[PDB]
């Protein structure tokens, strides 16, 4: 709870011991790294491998772990290229500037509904369904099933993180048979009658039916969870500095700019992590063959040693190289897709409540994650 | 009959966790080299253990610990 509330604080002690940490935390012992240099530098090095976030060899969650594994999040070479690059279509510059129209309908279309009432909560009413609408519409779900898919990411998304119990792991056990086997029977669906969408996209192309229903999986998962929480954290972020939100208010053309220091000071992603593949010497440590490297991506975002005053939000900042995306063979899919999720929704937002204000911010007890419960807001 | 003693309890979870038999989990057994718990199993065991006894058992604590009677020496010392 103290730690949800500033993780900032715990991030920066273990930076003024070292930047690459050995330690323990929730029973899982590794390398803990803060540092920005020596983020970017793992996760641009192949040496550092991704892995199956539960145990290779496990078969105690049996469905989960192979729906799991054929992601390609958790894939190395070469199979993580040939996965990446038959997804990668649906997410170029592009493709992304085409959904633009859908995009702001929809999210006027949520404005409508809240307009009158004076009061929203953003993330039940605004961020979470433009999020779930738009990714459910490229993959080529009918609206029809997209409360299942609410309950399969929710569920999902907690078996990677550090939280995580045995109970979650049953439960995620479940929800991976039930989402193989729905994406499974619509992959059938558009075999027969092709549609446009990102399903029928896949079976042009190979791909295993499989892999293409673990695709859909993880794209409907970070479609749903981490967008989310881009929109949501951003809203608080500049709600709680005035004199910004007023800036970006009186010209929306900084919405580029705004987003990218929201990514850099409230990052969505807080967690990744890799397996060193041999004996690495990196920052005057050892890292040694099969030890767990975690990545701490919001710390990184704050090294003094690149941002000057880092705990300090300022949209102006130029450039931005944050690492909220990632960096390197695994660097995010979607990242353009979630810039412009974030910049129509939050200028949007600016524009159609002039007098936006919060109504004690609590966050989901994830720690890979950056999440707020809810965000009531009042307005007009 | 009798209620379930420390050493019963901790002995069933192990049994419960890695789907292995009693008698199988002996005193003086390696987790690992043994009962053949992989590195979620030991994670797992840990959440267990801390649910069964209501206690925390921090990370440094938890490392010394490699056989069956170890744990069971660490539950009746706290
Ligand atoms: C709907 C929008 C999004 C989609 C479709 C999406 C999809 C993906 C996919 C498929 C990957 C795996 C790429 C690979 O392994 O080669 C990935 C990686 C990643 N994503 Fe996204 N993502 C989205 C939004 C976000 C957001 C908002 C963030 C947070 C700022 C984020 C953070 C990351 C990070 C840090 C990685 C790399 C993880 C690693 O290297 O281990 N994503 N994303
Ligand atoms: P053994 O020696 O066999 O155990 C090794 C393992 C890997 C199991 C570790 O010891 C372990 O259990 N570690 C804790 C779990 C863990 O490492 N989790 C990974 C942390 S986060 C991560 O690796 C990448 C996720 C962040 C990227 C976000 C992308 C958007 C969200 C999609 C989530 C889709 C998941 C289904
Ligand atoms: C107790 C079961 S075993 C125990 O599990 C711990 C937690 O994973 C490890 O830290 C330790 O090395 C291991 O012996
Ligand atoms: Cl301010």
């Amino acid at each position: 709870s103290e730690f949800l509330k500033n993780p900032y604080s715990f991030y920066d002690t273990l930076r003024a011991v070292h930047p690459i940490y050995k330690g323990s935390f929730l029973k899982y012992p590794g390398w803990y790294v803060t540092g920005y240099e020596e983020t970017a530098a793992i996760l641009k090095d192949a040496r550092f491998k991704v892995r199956t976030p539960l145990p290779e060899s496990s078969t105690k969650y049996q469905d989960l772990s192979h729906v799991q594994n054929q992601m390609m999040l958790f894939q190395n070479q070469p199979d993580h290229r040939r996965l990446r690059t038959l997804a990668s279509g649906a997410f170029t510059p592009r493709t992304t500037e085409s959904y633009q129209p859908y995009i702001i309908e929809t999210v006027h279309h949520l404005l409508d509904q809240v307009q009158g009432k004076k009061k929203m909560e953003v993330i039940s009413d605004f961020a979470f369904p433009l999020a779930s609408f738009v990714i459910a519409n490229i993959i080529g779900v009918p609206e029809e099933d997209r409360e299942q898919l609410k309950e399969w990411a929710a569920s999902l998304i907690q078996t990677i993180d550090f939280t995580r119990s045995r109970k979650a792991l049953t439960e995620g056990n479940i929800m991976a048979v039930q989402a193989m086997a729905y994406f499974k029977e619509l992959i059938q669906k558009r075999k027969r009658h092709p549609q446009q969408d990102m399903i029928s996209m896949l079976l042009k192309g190979k791909l295993t039916e499989e892999e293409a229903a673990s695709t859909c999986i993880l794209l409907a998962i970070a479609g749903h969870e981490t967008t989310v929480n881009l929109i949501s954290n951003s809203v608080l972020c500049l709600l709680q500095h005035p004199e910004q939100l007023l800036k970006l208010r009186e010209n929306p053309d900084l919405i580029g700019t705004a987003v990218e220091e929201c990514l850099r000071y409230e990052s969505p992603t807080q967690m990744t992590a890799r397996v060193a593949s041999e004996d690495i010497d990196i920052c005057g440590v050892t890292i040694r063959q099969g030890e767990q490297v975690y990545l701490l991506l919001g710390a990184a975002n704050r090294d003094p040693s690149i941002f000057t005053n880092p705990d300090v939000f300022d949209i102006t900042r130029s450039p931005n190289p944050h690492l909220s995306f990632g960096h390197g063979h695994h660097v995010c899919l979607g990242s353009s897709l979630a810039r412009l999720e974030a910049q129509i929704a939050i200028n949007t937002l600016l524009q159609r409540m002039p007098s936006l204000n919060l109504a004690e911010w609590r966050y989901r007890p994830l720690f890979g994650f950056r999440a707020l419960e809810e965000l009531p807001v009042t307005f007009e | 009959s009798h209620m379930s003693t420390i050493e019963e309890r901790v002995k069933k979870i192990i049994g419960e966790q890695l789907g292995v038999k009693q008698e199988e989990v002996t005193n003086n057994a390696s987790f690992v080299e043994d009962l053949g718990a992989d590195s979620l199993d030991t994670v797992e065991l840990v959440m267990a253990l801390e649910e069964e006894f209501d206690t925390e058992i921090p990370d440094e604590e938890a490392e010394k610990i490699t056989t069956v009677q170890a744990a069971i020496d660490y539950i009746n010392g706290h």
